[PDB]
């Protein structure tokens, strides 16, 4: 569970990197598809699914907007992300094993973009937060 | 794994430009703060961990340890057999710890390389660490 | 998260198998040590750590008593298992990766002992419950 | 893995006494109820799933599929190369699903065998499934 210390660290980090949310998502989504090929299938309806793709870019904004929502709903991830959980479980049928994969790609991207801000202490709290986000997205699965 | 020539070149390049003395200690101290239960091994706060010479020494050993894998990419499981035994038998390191460490190595490298740590780069690097992690943790395959 | 449906299923199953808690723990602990040798080290202070061992038997009662506690605290696992979390994290320094291993061994043992009661529907709710128990035991780790 | 003679004997014994027609459908329907996201593959309630002939057919195929692995325990990764490609390339089965299934196979077997499913038995059986799961999911090693 997220402590007040964890919540404060995540809000402080997001305050610092939030401005680059769109770029973080485009990059995280690009990596996921390339490094974990089992994920490409969920985006095959897009004309182009490569790192350069305009579809990847547009959706990357939506993924980090969901992370921004998670930061605002940090006190109750289950309730805050319930609608996104329903969507991934029922409508998109995204296998839940992939949430932790995208989370790892987001950590990698934040590290490439904000080496100074992404200290080990920022990393531990953000990782506990992303685990909570994955568990919340998994809410409607079973 | 059947390495492509491009993978061999990527891994060779990354390792030739990595400063082990800097990356090693960072990766291990990061691992000790993010998954603090791994700290038990180096006690024989965050600030303290980051400057701890014992932590630094082993972090550097880890990177030199990966180098023999880089030297013979087709004989990795054999190469790490002994180190595997040491860590389980004598050190009681939980096999899950190799994967946690790694992710920390990848994240510290990503921070050093910045945008040069492209998706293709991350894929080759993580694939090489996965093979080493399997040999150390002694996974069934 | 555990739904009212999940809570009711876990209480109904425990009502049925609870009488054999001691035997379930002795058996689960025995299997863990044998099938996942990395776990043996935590019990090396015991004179005998084999399936037949009297130490294994005594501790198996304590492990399933912790599971019985978890069933009584099902509405708030974090608060209910906080003291056991502290103990495993700080005093015993048990690597948290092992909680899911013992959980799997408990499912295996319940299946060998109560094939009739341990239906797929009992299994899904008990598995969500054991995942919650593992997450609660992990509370004090980081 | 380097199989011991005892492991080969245990695995051989388990498979010779297993009723595939009973165990197969049970393991797969159990998998579909415990990790319901796997249901997507067989839609092309619990009661419905348990009696679904399509689910039963594939559950039986899974067990016959394990038999070729049992026939050549030293060539498992090679043996499943094609089936691996089929499930990923053509079926889009997530590689995490093989491990979930498996645990369900082990649990259903445990229920059938009861106390005969000793720790040693569980260890040999799970080790064989692990190797198959690695080949199907195509794990790096
Ligand atoms: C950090 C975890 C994730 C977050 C916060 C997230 C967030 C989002 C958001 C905000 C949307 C738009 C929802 C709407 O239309 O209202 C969405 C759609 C979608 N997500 Fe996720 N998601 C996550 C993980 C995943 C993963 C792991 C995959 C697949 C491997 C995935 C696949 C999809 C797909 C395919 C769509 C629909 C895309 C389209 O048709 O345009 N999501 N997600
Ligand atoms: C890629 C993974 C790793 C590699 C390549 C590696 C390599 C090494 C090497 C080269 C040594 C000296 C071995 C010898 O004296 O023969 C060693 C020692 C040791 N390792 Fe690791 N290691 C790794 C992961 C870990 C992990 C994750 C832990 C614990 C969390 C750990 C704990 C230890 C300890 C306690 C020692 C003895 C102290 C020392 O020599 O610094 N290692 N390791
Ligand atoms: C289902 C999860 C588990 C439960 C509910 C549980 C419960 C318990 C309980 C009730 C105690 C006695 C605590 C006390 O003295 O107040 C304890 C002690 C202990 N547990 Fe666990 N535990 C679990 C998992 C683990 C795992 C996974 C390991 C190690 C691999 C472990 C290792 C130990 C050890 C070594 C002791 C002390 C044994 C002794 O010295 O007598 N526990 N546990
Ligand atoms: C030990 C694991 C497995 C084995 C040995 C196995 C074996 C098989 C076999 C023998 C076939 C027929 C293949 C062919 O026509 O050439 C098949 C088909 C298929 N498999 Fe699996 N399978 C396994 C796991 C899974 C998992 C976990 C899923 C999905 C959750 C799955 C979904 C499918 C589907 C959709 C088909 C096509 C329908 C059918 O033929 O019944 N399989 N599998």
């Amino acid at each position: 569970s997220l402590s007040d210390k964890d919540k404060a660290a995540v809000r402080a980090l997001w305050s610092k990197i939030g401005k680059s949310a769109d770029a973080i998502g485009n990059d995280a989504l690009s990596r996921m598809i390339v490094v974990y090929p089992q994920t490409k299938t969920y985006f095959s309806h897009w004309p182009d699914v490569t790192p350069g793709s305009p579809h990847i870019k547009a959706h990357g904004k939506k993924v980090m907007g969901g992370i921004a929502l998670a930061v605002s709903k940090i006190d109750d991830l289950k309730t805050g992300l319930m609608e996104l959980s329903e969507q991934h479980a029922y409508k998109l049928r995204v296998d839940p094993a992939n949430f932790k994969i995208l989370n790892h790609c987001i950590l990698v991207v934040i590290s490439t973009m904000f080496p100074k801000e992404f200290t080990p202490e920022a990393h531990v709290s953000l990782d506990k937060f992303l685990s909570g986000v994955a568990l919340a997205l998994a809410e409607r699965y079973r | 794994v059947e390495w492509t020539d491009k993978e061999r070149s990527i891994i060779s390049d990354i390792f030739s430009h990595m400063d082990y003395d800097d990356i090693g200690p960072k990766a291990l101290s990061r691992c000790l703060i993010v998954y603090p239960w791994t700290q038990r091994h180096f006690s024989g706060n965050a600030e303290a961990i980051i400057g701890n010479a014992n932590v630094a020494a082993h972090g550097i050993k880890v990177l030199h340890g990966l180098d023999r894998g880089v030297k013979n990419m087709d004989n990795i499981a054999a190469t790490y057999a002994d180190l595997s035994t040491l860590h389980s038998e004598k050190l009681h390191v939980d096999p899950d710890n190799f994967k946690l460490l790694s992710d920390c190595i990848t994240i510290v490298l990503a921070a050093k390389m910045g945008h040069a740590f492209t998706a293709e780069t991350q894929g080759a690097f993580q694939k090489f660490l996965a093979v080493v992690v399997s040999a150390l943790g002694k996974q069934y395959h």
